[PDB]
């Protein structure tokens, strides 16, 4: 019953990471700000100053 | 989770543990 | 023109660096310049041929050198970051 149980767990979370898009919210958010950071850095040469 | 052509001084450093690596470890 | 080598060309005043390469990007009539994020040129149009070139700037990178202690030894190893091997600068280039 054990082994069954956590063999059903481990799809579960196979099956919750492939459907929800926003399950990996942390690093997703971790590399959407340096991109952001570094577009505005970018963006910043367009400015007269 | 989801090469960039910047080259106004930009550049991005590749990692030194691989992806490969990592998933070794 | 010349294209596919480093070049300092002056595009109507433009006073640009860079190696000019076909683009396939159509420009409209009206415009004869391109533009990016940084706001600086892209794409150019010729004045004569009224052909459309991309301007990539030079080769550039970061060089690393990779030394031990120099009460260790005295060779060094020099790594050209983001910089194909194929790339020889058989003149004087910036760094050594
Ligand atoms: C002379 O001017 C015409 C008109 O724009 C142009 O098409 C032609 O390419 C020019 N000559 C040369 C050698 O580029
Ligand atoms: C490092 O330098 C010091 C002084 O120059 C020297 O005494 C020492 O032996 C050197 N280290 C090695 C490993 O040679
Ligand atoms: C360097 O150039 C060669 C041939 O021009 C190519 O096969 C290789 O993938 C290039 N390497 C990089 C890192 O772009």
């Amino acid at each position: 019953l054990i082994a069954n149980q956590f063999n059903s767990a481990i799809g579960k979370i196979q099956d919750s990471l492939s459907s929800t898009p926003s399950a990996l919210g942390k690093l997703q958010d971790v590399v959407n700000q340096n991109a952001q950071a570094l577009n505005t850095l970018v963006k910043q040469l367009s400015s007269n100053f | 989770v989801t090469c960039a052509q910047k080259f106004n001084g930009l550049t991005v450093l590749p990692p030194l543990l691989t992806d490969e690596m990592i998933a070794q470890y | 023109l010349v294209k596919n080598k480093c070049v300092n060309f002056n595009f109507n005043g433009l006073t640009g660096t860079g190696v000019l390469t076909e683009s396939n990007k159509k420009f409209l009539p009206f415009q004869q310049f391109g533009r990016d994020i940084a706001d600086t040129t892209d794409a150019v149009r010729d004045p004569q041929t009224l052909e459309i070139l991309d301007i990539t700037p030079c080769s550039f990178g970061g060089v690393s050198v990779i030394t031990p202690g120099t009460n260790t030894s005295n060779q060094v190893a020099v790594l050209y970051q983001d910089v194909n091997c194929t790339e020889v600068p058989v003149a004087i280039h910036a760094d050594q």
